[PDB]
């Protein structure tokens, strides 16, 4: 079921709840050494997405680190950096609080869109003259 | 002449098929479209549907190689246009 | 009958591509290239 | 135009500059992660740490009446921020003077200065499964309204089994869901260690048989499947109930 | 300009993907160099730096070895599975999987975090650019206009340029937030 | 070429200023461009 | 008298596998005397035979725990390798962990600053082609 509209700071529009990326390995290398085997790139992305439909499922208040410790864990530690981590990156914990604006108008609108001095791909404002009809056209 | 568009792979005709004739008749709701194809992401149809050529009108130069601006025409530039 | 639609589009992603190979080359502004001299405190700190 | 950076955020003001408004209240860490956790955790990882926590008694006022585990190993966090994190968490008054979070780390600190993880069992030695000794591990939580009381073998000598698949096994019932196992495993290596801790304070982490209590509590050879009303302990039972704690 | 108020655009900044560095690194540009009243503060900028030179080191270092960022068909860039797994595997049962691998026929180093500095291989030390001041007139000579400019003062028609132009403007941005105490922040 | 393409170049830029003269041909700069594909997504999710 | 698995089709209600024990040494340390071929026997022909009673309704592991207390790790890791040799539990599908949750596939997007939802270009037009008339 969906009850929520979901929004995010695009610049993350790299992250997917199916798949990992550079990004974060980067920044959490510690499940990929394949070093402590209680540790997994796979045990990562269970946490990961159990933690991100979490806070997608009441968005509008808050959701602690402390509350998905008590709720499953592994460890303290690795919990507390990749929540405080996915924090930063606003995937969880992002839309904590609402703010609104009565937006008065201007003379640009999303709905204006006219003839005018154009810097995209090319347009041919001036076409043919008389004598250029003398051609044997195709 | 005779321009043909049943020219493309790993979709099938009437995937195309299903695709121009939503983009017909629906006005570039790529949700809709998306809906009304065969299970492709709405951005693919959009990629697909951008690279579909118009081979038939691109001839193959001086203003073949420029436009909105071009050399001035008093001397002998037409040494150019013979490049 | 579609085609003027999709050079439209293709106009409008061109544009925005285009966009991101934007870094000011355009200008050339100012640096904040304060320290005309470098000022009493420079070489008092340097002594001190 | 648009307005977000933070939250929904705002992009159309008074065109002013602000630092990371992102708290929840005080919530924006990511300083000084990057050198410090590449280079330290790049490298072998070893024991865990089970963590109780009682601060309500009539010496002070609070609910800190929580468990949780922790990584010996580890040197990445203050754990007084750890602490402060958790507290705020808490919701409790953000005055953590009152909310003293010293006597919190303190705690901490001290339970962790009583740990070796599992002994040579671990560090030098290597016995298949295990070896014996399966303690009638006893273990009863409170959660919500119910309280569920369980006791089983479970070996002391095997580091080969870990406590949290006993967890998500144990799962299968009404729905067990998410709070409890932790604790289940925190209890299972609670229970475990100090008994070995305390084993560690004689002499038995290679050899056999102990040197007096370790006597009685053991399970024993059991050559044949059991009775129905001694392992009539065994099972597992919910129940609601008025709290009196 | 104006508008232009948050600072944590650092987080795009760190994002790797050109359209976030561009969307940052040119306003942050332009932010730093107002100062009427328009200055960076410190509260929890650090974060800030740390970006910035990680984006320089690793564009640099590309370009030394010549290859474009920012483009290529792999992505995501590692594992992608919805495997057999609750929360805890990968114990002794591993083994029984090879054990069925046996009959259904019928570890790693991490780099750090920056790459190395120096002992590149193609770059390998050769006396060039110890001349003077001198080439400002070379620069001249190179600004000239000549029908052969190649001073595509326009934007990146080739990623050449796109990367010499970023590693510019980070550099003056650098150097315009260097003009304050937070030259602490900045000290060593 | 290069002289003329130069002219040209200088003409336009010292004018208002277009990113791209050509790929009305689009097989070249789509078949043998990819960037398309991301930006585009970036553009659909707000568009 | 119950088909199971093909692949699976060799085991010895009477006997042990080679793959058994290559699977599972701990019980041929001949060091543990609490536990032997024997004792591992009769845990796993008392676990097969019960599901065998009612194998159209599933069986879980707590069970043996209640029923031989025996070492629960053993219990919980022999359990886990006879479903994964479909030996046991072939004719369920439930027993499954709660989240309380499902992954859901509703987004948004938005981080205005000026670039991105467009550089802002100057306005433009034509939708549709026209006749030359010519």
């Amino acid at each position: 079921p969906q009850a929520h509209e979901i929004v995010i700071p695009s610049y993350s529009k790299w992250f997917n709840l199916e798949k990992i990326h550079s990004i974060e390995v980067q920044s959490l290398p510690e499940f990929f050494t394949n070093r402590i085997p209680s540790k997994t790139p796979e045990v990562y992305m269970r946490y990961r997405n159990f933690m991100v439909n979490s806070y997608r499922l009441n968005p509008n208040e808050y959701f602690s680190v402390t509350t998905a410790r008590r709720n499953v864990s592994g460890d303290a530690a690795a919990l507390f950096r990749l929540h405080k981590f996915l924090t930063k990156w606003g995937l969880i914990n992002y839309q904590v609080d609402s703010k609104l604006l009565p937006k008065n108008i201007e003379p640009p609108l999303t709905s204006q869109y006219s003839t005018r001095h154009d810097a995209p791909r090319g347009l041919f404002p001036f076409e043919s003259y008389k004598p250029s009809v003398q051609l044997p056209d195709m | 002449v005779k321009i043909l568009e049943q020219i493309d792979e790993n979709w099938s005709k009437e995937d195309l098929q299903k695709l121009l004739k939503g983009i017909q008749e629906f006005g570039a709701d790529w949700y809709k479209v998306a809906k009304n194809v065969g299970n492709k992401s709405p951005e693919q149809c959009i990629l697909r549907f951008l690279q579909l050529p118009i081979e038939d009108k691109f001839l193959y130069s001086t203003i073949a190689f420029l436009v909105g601006l071009v050399n001035p025409k008093t001397v002998q530039s037409m040494t150019q246009r013979a490049i | 009958q579609l085609l003027p639609l999709q050079k439209a589009v293709r106009g409008h992603v061109l544009q925005f591509e285009w966009h991101q190979n934007s870094l000011l080359t355009n200008t050339h502004p100012n640096f904040l290239s304060k320290i005309r001299n470098i000022n009493v405190q420079d070489a008092l700190l340097t002594n001190q | 135009n648009g307005y977000s950076g933070y939250g929904n955020g705002i992009t159309n003001t008074t065109t002013r500059v602000i630092p990371q408004v992102e708290v929840g209240n005080r919530k924006h860490y990511l300083e000084d992660k990057l050198k410090v956790y590449k280079q330290a955790m790049n490298e072998t990882s070893e024991q865990l740490v089970p963590i109780r926590l009682e601060f309500d008694q009539d010496r002070d006022r609070f609910f800190l009446r929580d468990t949780l585990l922790w990584n010996k190993n580890d040197k990445l966090i203050k754990i007084e921020d750890f602490v402060d994190d958790m507290l705020r968490d808490y919701r409790f008054e953000d005055a953590t003077r009152e909310q003293h979070i010293d006597t919190i780390c303190q705690s901490i600190q001290e339970q962790i200065q009583e740990f070796q993880g599992n002994p040579y069992i671990e560090l030098n030695q290597d016995r298949l499964g295990g070896d014996d000794l399966r303690i009638r591990i006893k273990l009863d939580i409170v959660v919500g309204q119910n309280q569920l009381i369980d006791q089983f073998e479970w070996d002391i000598s095997n580091s080969d089994n870990c406590p949290e698949e006993f967890a998500e096994s144990m799962c299968q019932e009404l729905e067990l869901p998410g709070e409890f196992v932790t604790a289940i495993a925190h209890s299972i290596r609670e229970q475990v260690h100090m008994y070995h801790k305390s084993l560690a304070l004689l002499g038995y982490n290679f050899d056999g048989s102990a040197r007096s209590r370790m006597l009685p509590t053991i399970t024993l050879d059991d050559v044949y499947r059991p009775a129905a009303e001694s392992k009539i302990f065994t099972p597992n039972l919910l129940q609601i109930s008025a709290a009196e704690l | 300009e104006l508008g232009a108020i948050n600072l944590h655009a650092l987080s795009m900044s760190l994002q790797s993907k050109n359209l976030g560095e561009i969307n940052t690194a040119l306003n942050t540009l332009l932010v730093t160099s107002a100062d009427s009243n328009l200055k960076i503060s410190l509260v929890k900028y650090p974060e800030l730096l740390d970006s910035l030179a990680i984006l320089g080191m690793n564009l640099l270092s590309n370009l030394s070895q010549n290859v474009v960022p920012y483009h290529r068909n792999t992505s995501d860039y590692y594992y992608e599975d919805a495997g057999s797994n609750q929360y805890y595997v990968t114990q002794h049962d591993k083994m029984v999987d090879k054990i069925f691998e046996k009959v259904n026929n019928n570890v790693k180093q991490w780099d750090l975090l920056p790459e190395p500095i120096r002992f590149l291989p193609n770059q390998f030390p050769l006396k060039i650019h110890r001349t003077p001041y001198l080439t400002s007139l070379k620069k001249i000579k190179d600004e000239i206009d000549d029908p052969f400019t190649k001073i595509n003062t326009r934007g990146a028609e080739d990623p050449k340029v796109l990367i010499n132009d970023q590693l510019s403007t980070i550099s003056m941005i650098l150097r315009n937030i260097s003009f304050s105490d937070n030259n602490s922040r900045i000290m060593s | 070429n290069e002289c003329i393409a130069s002219t040209s170049n200088a003409l336009k830029v010292l004018s208002g200023d277009e990113g791209y003269n050509e790929d009305m041909v689009r097989r070249a700069n789509f078949y043998k461009e990819n960037e398309a594909m991301l930006r585009e997504n970036i553009e659909v999710i707000l568009s």
